[PDB]
Order: C-alpha cells, then sequence, then structure tokens
C-alpha cells in the first residue's frame, strides 16, 4: 500500500492545506464581487465557496486531498489575476437553469431517467 | 501615343452604342469595355469576351435588367447566370453552350432560378420521413 | 517490390547497439528496450528515472539528444498505471531519434523535465489539461488549451467526446451562461471493426 | 408624405450599404480566405468596404472561423461595443454550425448562439468569390430596410 | 500589355527592372482551359501471372518490435557523427 | 406524381405530408415547402422494356464508366421481367 | 549544402565610406523604395469586376452538392449509405426502404450544410456517381435553417444544375 | 395530445416542451424575457411583428434552430392574425405601449387589438389564452392608459371566457421605463420583477387550474413613491415622460386580496432590493422603508 506523495504525507497535513485554501477564498470573495462587479452578495459567494468544500468532506485519501487543492489554488489563481471573465464566476450558480425534479413523482411524470 | 488611346476611349462610345449606352453600362456595371458578343441566354443575360484581356477579364456576362419577374436593373446577382453559361463564365471549359450544347434532359429545369433566400419563395427544411410509431386508437363506441 | 516499404538493416542494428548501450549505462530505470520494424528506439523506464535518464541522454558525448521533439501522453484505461509518458528527443551530432516511456496514474507525480529541456515547460501543462497527470516542481503549473474553470481532463478515453456542457449567450442574464450538453443530432456512434483476424504476426497468445 | 418617406429610407439604405466597415474576427483558416477577398483580385475596398476596421466604427461584424468556448464570451463583448445599426455575417462551417469540430467538448456550434446573424456563408473555407457573394447580399439586405416607412406608420 | 511606350518606360525605369518581360498579370501563355482526354498509365501490380497478393503484401511485412532488453565492449553512439555540410558553390553569401 | 392532402400540401415522393393537427406545418407559413416534382419511380416506369435474345443480359447503366456497376440479369422466367437492381431497366427474352 | 543570408563586412576605404553617408544623409535607398511603389501606380491592377467577371476554376471544383439521375430520370442513389459512412463530419442522414416498385431507394437523405467540411469524399466514395458537389458556390442564405438540405432540395439542386455537372463530370472522370 | 407535441428530452434548449405559442408583442420589454423562457426549454416560438425585421434580430438565439418562427401581422388586419395563431396552442398577448400615436390611441392597444386577437383565436381553436392587463385597470381612473385597460380586459374576459388574465404592478427590470424612469428624471407603489412575471406566465400556461382565472402579479413589499425615488437615487449614486405617464406613476398600487397572485403559480416574488442595482448600475457616471 506504498505510493508516492503528492505534498502531504497524511491526512493532518493534508487538512492544513485545505485550511489554507479556505481562508484565501473567503478572503478574495469581497474583492471578485467588486472587480467583476457581480450582482451577488458577499455571503452569497462565501456560502458557494463553503458550499463548494463541503461537498468534498468525506476524502480520505492525502493524495486526492492534495489534488483537490491544487485545483482549488488554481482557480484561485484565475480569479485573482481576472483570467476569468464575469461569465466563468458567475457559472458557479446555474442562474439560468430551471431546478431539476428530485423527488421520485416529479420525476416520474417529466420523463425516464432515474 | 495620348492621342491613340484617346480615340480608344471614343470608340467605346460608339462601340456601346451611343452615350446613353455607354452610360447605361457604366453605371449599371462600372466598366465600359467592348468586346465580341459571345452569346446571349433566354433570360436575356449577353455573355462577351476579349482575349487581349488578361485571364480573369477576358470573359464577361452583362446581367439581363429583368429575370422571372424580378427587376434586374441596378440587382444582379451571380445566381443570375444559368448553369449552361456558368461553365463557360468561370472558364471551366472553352467553348460557349453556342458551340458546344449541354446534352439535353427530360427532368433539367428549362427555367433557372437565381438565390431565393429572404423570399417567400426560401427553401424550408424538413423531414421526409413518415411517422414511425402509430398510436392504438381506441374505438368510438362506449363500453366501461 | 515497388509497393512495400524497404527495410534498412544498417539502422535496425546501430539503434539495437544503442540501446543496449542506454540500458548496460542506466540500469536502475531501464525496464525494456525495443526496436521498431521501422527503425525507431524506444527506452521504457521507472518513472524515477525520468530526470537521470534524460539528463543522460541529453549531455552524454555518444548522446547528445538537445532538442525535446516532443512529450506527450497516452490514456490507457485497462492499464494499472493509465497514462504512458512520451518523451520523443533528436540528437542533431548523431542526426538520430529516440523515444523515452514512463507511466504513472491519476494520484502520482512526475517529476518535472523542465531542468533538462526548457522546450517541456508547456507539453507539460497540456498533459496537465489533457490527461490530469501531474508534474512536480513545475514552475507554472496550469491549464493552458481548457477554458477556464473547465472541469475534466478531455483527451481521457473515459471523458465523452461533446463533453457535459455547453455555452450559448443568455439575453436574461445578458452574458454567456454554461448548461448541461444537449445535441439536436447525437454523434453516430459506428462499429467498424471486421471479426476477422488481420495481422497474424501480432496476434496475442490466448 | 409617404413619397419622402420612400426616398429618404432609400438614401440612407444607400449610403449605409455603400459603405459597410467590416470587422473581422480572424478566427481560424477561413480569415485567409477573407485575406484574399482583400487582395487585389477581388479587391473589397472597391465596393466601400473598408479593409480593416476599429470595432467602434465598424458596421459588420464577419465571424471567420472556430469560435470555442473560451473565446464566445470575448466575441460577445465584441458585438455589444459596435454601433448601431450592426450586423453579422458568419463565415464557413464552423461559424455557421461547427462545422467539423460540430461535435467537440470545446467548440460552440454555431455563432448564432452568441450573437444574431444576417447572413450565412457556406464553405470550408468559403472562397473569396464566395464571401464577396455573401457581402453582395448583405448589401442587397440593407437595401430592403424600411426604417422610416415602418416609424412613419407607429 | 496595354500600357503606352512611355509608361512602359516610365515604369520601368522607377522600378529599375524590365516589368515587360514577366508580367504579373496572365495572357495567352496559359494553358487552355479545355484540354484533350488523358490515358493514365497503371501500376506495377496490374498483371495477368506472377503476381499473388502474398509476394507484394507490405502490411503483413510488419512485425512487432524487437525486444533488445527486457525486465523479464566499445561505446557507440545512435548513429555515426553527422557530417559537416559544405558551403554552396551556386552562392555562398547573399 | 405529385398530388395535395386535404390541407392542400402536397405530398412528397417519399409519401411526407404532414397531417392536419401537426404544428410543424407552420413552418411554411409565408414560404414554401420545397418539393421536387420528378418522380423517379413513374419517371423508370415510362421507360419501355428492352427484348433481347440470351438468357442472360448484362446492365452497366449507360455510359460505360459513367453507370453502375456492371451486373448480369437472368432473364429465364417469363412471368415478368428482369429489372436490374441499380437503374431499373427492365429486359425482357424474346420468344 | 548551405548558404549565408547575412555574413559580409562593410568595406572600409573612404570611398565607401562616404557612399554609407549618403545613404544615411540623403535617403537614397528610401528614395528607391518609392520607386517601386511608383512604378505599380502604372501597372494595371489584377482586380476582375465581379460579379460580371468571375474567377476561373476548374472542373474538379467541390461547389454545393447536389443528388443526380440516370438519363431515363431513375435516381442514381441506391442507398448504400456508403457516402455516410465515409463522410468526416458526419453531415450526411440517410434512411432507406423498398420502395413501391420494390426499388432500393432512400426515403431520407439529409446534408447538414453546416456540418460539411466541402471534402468531396461522399462523391469519391458513391458507386453510381449520385451525389456529387457541383459548381455553384453562391448559395448563401439568410437563415441557419435554409442550409439544412433534405432529398427535396437536394434533388432540385440536381435537377437545376446537371446540364453543367454531367459536363465536368465528362471533363475528369478518365482522372477518377 | 397529438405526437408532435408530446414533451420530450431534458428541458434544454435542443429538449421539446410540447409548447406552441404565439406571443403577440414579443419584441417588447416583457416579450424578450417570456421568449427567452420559452426557447429555453425548446418551444415553438410564433413571433408576430409590426417592426422591421432588424428589430427582432436579438430573439434568434433563443431557440435552436426552427424553433423561433417570424411572421409579419397588422393589429387592424384579422386575417394577418389568423396565421399567426391557427397552429398554436397557447396565444400570449403582450401588446401595449405608453404613450399614443397620431395612429394608435389606448382604446386601439388595449382594446380593439386584444379583443381581435381574443376573437380569432377563439374561432381558430386556440385552446389556452394568456393576457396581460394592468393591476390598477379601473374605469374610473385619472389615466387614459387605465381606463382603457380595464374596458379591454372585460372585452377578453367575454371573448375567450377561458383565458388567463394577468394584472401586473409596475415592472422593473434591465429594459423597464419604472426604475430606468426615475434613474432618467402620498403614493403607494408595489413593484414587481421582470422575471417573475415572466416566470408567472410561464407557469400559467402548464397549469390547467389557471384556465379562466384573474391573477395579479404584485412585489413583496410596498413603498411610498417618495421613499422609492430617493432609493433609487441613493442607488444610482446620484445626488437627490407624458401627463397620463405621471397618472399612472401616482396612482396607488391595488390591493386585491381575492385575486391569486405569483405564489399560486410557484412563484416566489423577488425584492426590489435585490435587483436594483442591476438595473441601475449603468446609471452610475440604505434599503427603501416599507409599509407593513
Ligand atoms: C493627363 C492625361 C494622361 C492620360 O491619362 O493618358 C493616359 C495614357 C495611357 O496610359 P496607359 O497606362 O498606357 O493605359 C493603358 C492603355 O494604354 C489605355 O488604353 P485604353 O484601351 O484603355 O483606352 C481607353 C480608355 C483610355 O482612357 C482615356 O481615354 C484617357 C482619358 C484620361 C483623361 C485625363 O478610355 C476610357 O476608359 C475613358 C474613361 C475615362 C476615365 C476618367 C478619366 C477622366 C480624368 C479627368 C478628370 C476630369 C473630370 O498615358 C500616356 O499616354 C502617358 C502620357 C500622359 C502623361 C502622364
Ligand atoms: C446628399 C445628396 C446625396 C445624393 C446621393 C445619391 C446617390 C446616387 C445613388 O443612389 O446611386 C444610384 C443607385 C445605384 O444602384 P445600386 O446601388 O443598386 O447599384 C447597382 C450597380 N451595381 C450592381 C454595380 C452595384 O441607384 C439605386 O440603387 C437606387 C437608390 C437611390 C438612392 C438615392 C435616392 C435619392
Ligand atoms: C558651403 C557649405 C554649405 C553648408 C551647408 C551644407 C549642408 C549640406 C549637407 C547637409 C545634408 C543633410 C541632409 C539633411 C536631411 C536629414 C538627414 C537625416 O537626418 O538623416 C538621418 C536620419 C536617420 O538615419 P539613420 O539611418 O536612422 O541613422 C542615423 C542615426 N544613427 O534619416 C532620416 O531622417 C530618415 C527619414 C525617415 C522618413 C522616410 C520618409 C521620407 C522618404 C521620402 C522623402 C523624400 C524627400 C522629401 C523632399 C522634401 C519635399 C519638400
Ligand atoms: N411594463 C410594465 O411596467 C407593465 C406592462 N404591462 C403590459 O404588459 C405588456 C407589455 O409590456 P411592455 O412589454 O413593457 O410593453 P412594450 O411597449 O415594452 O412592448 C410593447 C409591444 O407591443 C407592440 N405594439 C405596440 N403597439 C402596437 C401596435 N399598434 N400594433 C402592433 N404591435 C404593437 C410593440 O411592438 P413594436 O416594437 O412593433 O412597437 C411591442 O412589442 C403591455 O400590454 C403592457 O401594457 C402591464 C403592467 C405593467
Ligand atoms: S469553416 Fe473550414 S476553413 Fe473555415 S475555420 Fe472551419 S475548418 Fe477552417
Ligand atoms: S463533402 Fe465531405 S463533409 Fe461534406 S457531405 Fe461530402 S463527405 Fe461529408
Ligand atoms: S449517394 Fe451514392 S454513396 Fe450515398 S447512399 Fe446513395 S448510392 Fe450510396
Ligand atoms: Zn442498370
Amino acid at each position: 500500500t506504498s505510493v508516492k506523495p503528492i505534498f502531504s504525507r497524511d491526512m493532518n497535513e493534508a487538512k492544513r492545506r485545505v485550511r489554507e485554501l479556505y481562508r484565501a477564498w473567503y478572503r478574495e470573495v469581497p474583492n471578485t464581487v467588486h472587480l467583476f462587479q457581480l450582482d451577488i452578495s458577499v455571503k452569497q459567494g462565501r456560502d458557494k465557496v463553503r458550499e463548494m468544500f463541503k461537498k468534498n468532506a468525506h476524502i480520505t485519501d492525502p493524495r486526492v486531498v492534495d489534488l483537490l487543492v491544487i485545483k482549488g489554488k488554481m482557480e484561485l489563481e484565475e480569479t485573482i489575476k481576472v483570467w476569468k471573465q464575469r461569465t466563468h464566476v458567475m457559472r458557479f450558480f446555474h442562474e439560468t437553469e430551471a431546478p431539476r425534479p428530485k423527488d421520485f413523482l416529479s420525476k416520474f411524470y417529466v420523463g425516464h431517467d432515474p | 501615343e495620348l492621342l491613340q488611346v484617346l480615340k480608344r476611349g471614343l470608340q467605346q462610345v460608339s462601340g456601346h452604342g451611343g452615350l446613353r449606352g455607354y452610360l447605361r453600362v457604366l453605371f449599371r456595371a462600372n466598366d465600359v469595355r467592348v468586346g465580341t458578343l459571345v452569346g446571349e441566354d433566354k433570360y436575356g443575360n449577353k455573355y462577351y469576351e476579349d482575349n487581349k484581356q488578361f485571364f480573369g477579364r477576358h470573359r464577361w456576362v452583362i446581367y439581363t435588367t429583368e429575370m422571372n419577374g424580378k427587376n434586374t436593373f441596378w440587382d444582379v446577382d451571380g445566381s443570375m447566370v444559368p448553369p449552361e453559361w456558368h461553365r463557360w463564365l468561370h472558364c471551366m471549359t472553352d467553348d460557349p453552350p453556342t458551340v458546344k450544347p449541354p446534352t439535353a434532359r427530360k427532368f433539367i429545369w428549362t427555367n433557372h432560378k437565381f438565390n431565393l433566400s429572404g423570399t417567400p419563395q426560401q427553401y424550408v427544411p424538413y423531414s421526409t420521413t413518415r411517422k414511425k410509431i402509430q398510436e392504438w386508437v381506441p374505438p368510438s363506441t362506449p363500453y366501461k | 517490390r515497388p509497393t512495400v516499404r524497404p527495410r534498412n538493416d544498417v539502422a535496425h542494428k546501430q539503434l539495437s547497439a544503442f540501446g543496449e548501450y542506454v540500458a548496460e549505462i542506466l540500469p536502475k530505470y531501464v525496464q525494456q528496450v525495443q526496436v521498431s520494424c521501422f527503425n525507431e528506439l524506444e527506452i521504457c523506464i521507472h518513472p524515477d528515472g525520468v530526470i537521470p535518464v534524460l539528463t543522460f541522454l541529453r549531455d552524454h558525448s555518444n548522446a547528445q539528444f538537445k532538442s525535446l521533439a516532443d512529450l506527450t501522453a497516452v490514456d490507457i484505461p485497462t492499464r494499472q498505471n493509465r497514462f504512458e509518458i512520451v518523451y520523443n528527443l533528436l540528437s542533431l551530432r548523431f542526426n538520430s531519434r529516440i523515444r523515452v516511456k514512463t507511466y504513472t496514474d491519476e494520484l502520482t507525480p512526475i517529476e518535472s523535465s523542465v531542468p533538462v529541456y526548457k522546450a517541456a515547460n508547456w507539453y507539460e501543462r497540456e498533459i496537465w489539461d489533457m490527461f490530469g497527470v501531474f508534474f512536480a516542481n513545475h514552475p507554472d503549473l496550469r491549464r493552458i488549451l481548457t477554458d477556464y474553470g473547465f472541469e475534466g481532463h478531455p483527451f481521457r478515453k473515459d471523458f465523452p467526446l461533446s463533453g457535459y456542457v455547453e455555452l450559448r449567450y443568455d439575453d436574461e442574464v445578458k452574458r454567456v451562461v454554461a448548461e448541461p450538453v444537449e445535441l439536436a443530432q447525437e454523434f453516430r456512434k459506428f462499429d467498424l471493426n471486421s471479426p476477422w483476424e488481420a495481422f497474424p504476426a501480432y496476434r496475442q497468445p490466448p | 408624405g409617404e413619397y419622402v418617406v420612400a426616398k429618404l429610407d432609400d438614401l440612407i439604405n444607400w449610403a449605409r450599404r455603400s459603405s459597410l466597415w467590416p470587422m473581422t474576427f480572424g478566427l481560424a483558416c477561413c480569415a485567409v480566405e477573407m485575406m484574399h477577398m482583400a487582395a487585389p483580385r477581388y479587391d473589397m475596398d472597391r465596393f466601400g468596404v473598408v479593409f480593416r476596421a476599429s470595432p467602434r466604427q465598424s458596421d459588420v461584424m464577419i465571424v471567420a472561423g472556430t469560435l470555442t468556448n473560451k473565446m464566445a464570451p470575448a466575441l460577445r463583448k465584441v458585438y455589444d461595443q459596435m454601433p448601431e445599426p450592426r450586423y453579422v455575417v458568419s463565415m464557413g462551417s464552423c461559424a455557421n454550425g461547427g462545422g467539423y469540430y460540430h461535435y467537440s467538448y470545446s467548440v460552440v456550434r454555431g455563432c448564432d448562439r452568441i450573437v444574431p446573424v444576417d447572413i450565412y456563408v457556406p464553405g470550408c473555407p468559403p472562397t473569396a468569390e464566395a464571401l464577396l457573394y455573401g457581402i453582395l447580399q448583405l448589401q442587397k439586405k440593407i437595401k430592403r430596410e424600411k426604417r422610416l416607412r415602418i416609424w412613419y406608420r407607429r | 500589355a496595354s500600357a503606352t511606350r512611355f509608361i512602359q518606360w516610365l515604369r520601368n525605369w522607377a522600378s529599375g527592372r524590365d516589368l515587360q518581360a514577366k508580367l504579373q498579370l496572365r495572357y495567352q501563355e496559359i494553358s487552355k482551359r479545355t484540354q484533350p482526354p488523358p490515358k493514365l498509365p497503371v501500376g506495377p501490380s496490374h498483371k495477368l501471372s506472377n503476381n499473388y497478393y502474398c509476394t507484394r503484401d507490405g502490411r503483413r511485412e510488419a512485425m512487432p518490435p524487437s525486444i533488445v532488453m527486457s525486465s523479464q565492449k566499445k561505446a557507440v553512439s545512435p548513429a555515426p557523427p553527422i557530417k559537416r555540410w559544405e558551403l554552396s558553390q551556386d552562392e555562398p553569401y547573399l | 406524381g405529385v398530388r395535395t392532402s386535404p390541407t392542400g400540401e402536397k405530398v412528397t415522393h417519399t409519401g411526407q405530408v404532414y397531417d392536419d393537427g401537426d404544428y410543424r406545418k407552420v413552418r411554411f407559413v409565408g414560404r414554401q415547402k420545397e418539393v421536387n416534382e420528378n418522380f423517379a419511380i413513374d419517371l423508370i416506369a415510362e421507360q419501355p422494356v428492352s427484348q433481347v435474345g440470351s438468357r442472360v443480359i448484362s446492365c452497366d447503366g449507360g455510359g460505360g464508366a459513367l453507370g453502375h456497376p456492371r451486373v448480369y440479369i437472368n432473364l429465364d422466367k417469363e412471368t415478368k421481367t428482369g429489372t436490374c437492381g441499380y437503374c431499373g431497366l427492365q429486359f425482357r427474352q424474346q420468344h | 549544402t548551405y548558404k549565408y543570408v547575412n555574413l559580409r563586412e562593410p568595406s572600409m576605404d573612404m570611398k565607401s565610406v562616404t557612399d554609407r553617408a549618403a545613404q544615411t544623409l540623403l535617403w537614397t535607398e528610401l528614395i528607391r523604395g518609392l520607386g517601386m511603389t511608383l512604378s505599380y501606380l502604372f501597372r494595371e491592377p489584377a482586380t476582375i469586376n465581379y460579379p460580371f467577371e468571375k474567377g476561373p476554376l476548374s472542373p474538379r471544383f467541390r461547389g454545393e452538392h447536389a443528388l443526380r439521375r440516370y438519363p431515363s430520370g431513375e435516381e442514381r442513389c441506391i442507398a448504400c449509405k456508403l457516402c455516410e459512412a465515409v463522410c468526416p463530419a458526419q453531415a450526411i442522414t440517410i434512411e432507406a426502404e423498398p420502395r413501391a416498385d420494390g426499388s432500393r431507394r432512400t426515403t431520407r437523405y439529409d446534408i447538414d450544410m453546416t456540418k460539411c467540411i466541402y471534402c468531396g469524399f461522399c462523391q469519391e466514395a458513391c458507386p453510381v456517381d449520385a451525389i456529387v458537389e457541383g459548381p455553384n458556390f453562391e448559395f448563401s442564405t439568410e437563415t441557419h435553417e435554409e442550409l439544412l438540405y433534405n432529398k427535396e432540395k437536394l434533388l432540385n439542386n440536381g435537377d437545376k444544375w446537371e446540364a453543367e455537372i454531367a459536363a465536368n463530370i465528362q471533363a475528369d472522370y478518365l482522372y477518377r | 395530445l397529438h405526437h408532435a407535441v408530446i414533451p420530450h428530452g431534458k428541458g434544454g434548449r435542443s429538449s421539446v416542451s410540447g409548447i406552441v405559442a404565439t406571443v403577440f408583442g414579443a419584441t417588447g420589454f416583457l416579450g424578450r424575457y417570456v421568449v427567452n423562457h420559452l426557447g429555453r426549454m425548446g418551444s415553438q416560438v410564433i413571433v408576430p411583428h409590426r417592426c422591421e425585421p432588424y428589430d427582432t434580430m436579438h430573439l434568434r438565439p433563443m431557440g435552436d434552430l426552427g424553433q423561433i418562427i417570424f411572421m409579419d401581422w397588422n393589429g387592424r388586419d384579422k386575417d394577418s392574425i389568423r396565421r399567426a395563431v391557427e397552429h398554436s396552442s397557447v396565444v400570449i398577448n403582450l401588446v401595449g405601449r405608453e404613450w399614443e400615436t397620431q395612429n394608435f390611441d389606448f382604446e386601439d392597444v388595449f382594446v380593439k387589438i386584444p379583443q381581435a386577437i381574443a376573437q380569432v383565436s377563439k374561432e381558430a381553436g386556440v385552446e389556452k389564452f394568456i393576457h396581460i392587463s394592468h393591476l390598477n385597470a379601473d374605469i374610473k381612473s385619472s389615466s387614459k392608459y387605465l381606463r382603457s385597460k380595464a374596458v379591454g380586459e372585460k372585452e377578453v374576459r367575454e371573448t375567450f371566457p377561458e383565458a388567463t388574465i394577468i394584472k401586473p404592478a409596475e415592472i422593473f427590470g434591465r429594459e423597464d421605463r419604472f426604475l430606468n424612469y426615475f434613474a432618467n428624471i402620498k403614493t403607494v407603489k408595489q413593484p414587481v420583477y421582470i422575471v417573475d412575471v415572466t416566470k408567472g406566465i410561464i407557469n400559467a400556461i402548464k397549469d390547467p387550474d389557471a384556465r379562466g382565472k384573474t391573477f395579479a402579479f404584485v412585489g413583496p413589499s410596498r413603498y411610498l413613491l417618495f421613499d422609492l425615488v430617493q432609493y433609487v437615487f441613493a442607488v444610482a449614486h446620484r445626488p437627490f415622460t407624458t401627463r397620463d405617464k405621471v397618472e399612472r406613476i401616482h396612482t396607488t398600487d391595488k390591493i386585491l386580496p381575492h385575486l391569486p397572485g405569483l405564489e399560486d403559480l410557484g412563484v416566489e416574488a423577488t425584492p426590489l432590493e435585490l435587483k436594483a442595482i442591476e438595473v441601475l448600475r449603468r446609471h452610475r457616471t440604505q434599503p427603501a422603508k416599507t409599509i407593513p
């Protein structure tokens, strides 16, 4: 079960990198909302950031966590340096996607998909 | 030589049938050269050639002023050239349809049409296949 | 024989001899050496050997492979290490080419070869972008070809040809938006393979 | 009175179609053939179509090549900065409907998903002459415009 | 080709070249747009005998790579050193 | 063999026509339905049967290399004619 | 074999140094450039008078597609689907069934002209010269939908253009 | 359901919603949002237009190939209305002008034209009819705009009894003549967001219980006109028109408790405070007090 590490040698070190990334994202949201002239609140921007972290809470592989942080840092670099445009930043919010039905009956009415 | 240049200019007014005909082609086609008439198609387009001109200017068409009920005095269109003359005008062949006429077929359009985009005669796509699944039709009479 | 490509035995021997030469000098890393029937020399190495093997081929006096022609990856999902990393090098001094191949999986970094060849910089970014292979100690590893915020690595065999999202302009929000991809005409998959074996010389033992 | 409105439409229509200043997005292959339309054989300038115009003095955008997802936002921004009246000519299969990259994950399947399009020039690429035919077809479209006639009838 | 003698002299002197010998515009020297039909030749496999496909089948002569070492003396270079190029005798220097 | 439906829409040579309740015919309002009037099925039927004096004839569709792949048609049955599978021309063995 | 493009040593004799000084101060090489553009001013332009004059083309030109017929009027297409298989862009969509007289014919033959790359592979693949790229290149439209050709449109193109198409095939078939 | 109009897909651009809609007045403020939401889910949209085709160009990207169809029409020509509606399953009327013209007065846009659309739609067999009226419509209003809206609202209910009638308050949005109107310069107002009104219209098309009903679309908060105009200037970072228009702006927004609203169509009203900056950002070179 011996593998080559990416950065972290265990989950404790991986979690430290996660918290540093979260802090960097949390502090950058107010600037992003201003520079990109977004129509969302800073609270919405930070709520979205927290949502994105939370969905990955179950990972226990430090290598997977390392890659998630690597990708998170690249995403933050694109935002901070304004490589993204307004459309790229707003793609986290799916503003034109009408909500898909979730309960069995609503999905049964509209189509065949599970 | 300058005098000879000017007389050639004046021979273009007479070569076009006088001042009015000279001005018609000048304003219709922005060109007053006089060439040899190679032929005319059933729509009234006239085809000319002058082999002393450089390749590409040695053949030209003076479009008809009316085609398929459309006033084309000012509104000319490259799609107005019928296929038989299309080959000659684009130098895909040497000799015109007056010398080597196309092979006749019964199904070939007798009346050429130009680009019809933007008119009520424009093409509108649609599926050419018939319905695949036939639904069950319930009986007309009542019986529950 | 006018239609058959002629063989070149002189080049086949030279490359075979140099293949042994390389494998004798770097036994720590070389796992396999082979020469193709059209005379291309391939060195297969353990991924640890990337920097030492490339440095030797660049700097050694009987190698002098000073030019990195290309660096790419191939995705082979059936393998435990699905990604094959391919270095194509050119030696102007000896008018010869060589190919070096190693392997990695999704979670195992490869050492960046920018220290050996500065040309490797953008190639490794492209491999990261298209395949998701992470290169360690890269001066600036980030996407290079895909759109900003693009998710996934399109050149993986299990990434769909048309992707997952498509763009359009939306008037209500006055910007370009991304939405799940729907196609008016689905791409039509073709099953073209003949059920009769073509090349007996490559038949795999059953 | 309606005679006056008919002739002013003719005047402003004639001016606009006689002075079409294009902005070309030379995105890919098709840009080469628009260069050949500017080149001496066809000389688009002789129709009043200046060779290159800045986006803010432009009247027609020519989308000449493949529009990727990465480039689509930039193209929309340029269209939104064009002073009106403005027209869009889609040139080549890629811009028309995605063409040979229609099934790609990174390609917009036709620039009409991003901007409205007035003329579609088919071909991969359309010849310089085919593009010139499309430009002259856009001129005829402008000739049909009746902005003042319709204004007078509101 | 229609330029007057004076204009030919003028644009020749201005350019420094004899432009009339190498005009950019094409005239009658181009090939006729209608040509006699071809009759193309056939390849070396167009024979009625001594022509079995197994004797001229390139694809079936391809072989898998030769393995010179697997994980199952004089030094050499990948090829002889390249030879020094020779300066052109047509025109060594612009 | 072009005919119109009760709605007046022309039926194509493939038998296509939108039925009464199909909204899709709105696409033709103010424009037109492209229909080719030269029905191949009727044009081929107008061709006469060729009388030949052998059990087997060949057809390449005419024009040699400009026609179709050359096929051989068996004429042993007198019940019907031999039809070319490519171009639809018909052949009959004489007496 | 190689040659040097820019390996020359300027002469330092006073006559040559003064030659370069005169060029620097009198702009002589700039004047020489003016002569070249002047000589073009008096050359005949290469422009042709489109649409009254057309750029030359060959019989091989790949333009708008069309479906062809035999001389009797029967369709040449037998729904073999080789064109659809080879099409690099999957621009061709075909459906087929036995015709009322039992003939093997298509019920759908669509070409998405905005997917097509005008490569001509379909007309190479066709065994009966049914689908061709014709000589027309002036068919730009005002709407996207107008470039989604179905069988009726393609048959109409064949009837419209056959006179020219047949002559072009006649001039090039011996090269195929 | 005719086979052609059975829904298919996942509700995206290339899907088939099964809606075939004729939208009169599609080239205006409300129309561009309605057509967008119809084309988002793959509906067939027929757009009759009176204006130049150049002025309908912004609608073309809103639907997949073939889904947006344009037609000429004249408000006074019933044959041109019949052409536009005889294949549709729903007709939406968004025709209106905020001012009168030499050729069309308020009695034309708000009575004669809506009645003709309703009558021809009834004759052609159209199942559903959605007619936009006004919250403050009233035959005793000081506004000739609002008096006509009441007369026409009654004639549509009589002519096409199953019509769904929608009565919006002042609508604000990027292209509105409300927030923009103040920025370009006693009474309580309850303005409603454009996207809310659009969603209500779309959900009325689908809801079968909406047939024959009359809805009032209002925003979540009531504001004094003075407090609203003050807020607009603050948001626009600015230091703080016909006669009929002024009367409308000063008409207090009616409170019709008996009518169903946006919550009866599954739509949550959007507060002005969330969207005001979106509309007013371009005007740049403390939330408003609300009535309990
Ligand atoms: C008895 C004694 C009497 C005493 C008085 C004697 C005086 C006579 C001797 C003086 C003669 C001096 C001539 C003055 C002209 C200016 C010369 C000059 O400035 O040339 C140098 C300048 C730059 O040259 P450069 O190659 O860059 O190198 C120099 C720096 N290292 O080069 C340039 O300026 C290049 C200019 C670039 C722009 C080119 C575009 C113009 C080309 C066409 C111009 C045609 C001339 C126009 C004529 C005027 C019309 C009215
Ligand atoms: N926006 C609001 O604040 C509210 C609006 N409403 C109603 O909603 C509907 C639309 O609102 P809005 O979209 O803002 O109105 P707009 O003025 O923005 O658009 C009006 C539409 O009506 C068309 N139209 C006007 N007069 C005529 C005519 N004589 N013949 C044909 N077509 C005509 C216009 O077409 P053209 O472009 O050709 O003029 C335009 O498409 C109207 O009925 C309006 O009264 C109700 C309550 C609030
Ligand atoms: S349409 Fe053809 S020529 Fe134009 S960019 Fe696309 S592939 Fe290249
Ligand atoms: S020309 Fe090429 S891309 Fe177009 S339909 Fe034929 S095979 Fe397909
Ligand atoms: S057009 Fe030719 S290749 Fe295509 S299906 Fe018909 S016969 Fe076959
Ligand atoms: Zn046959």
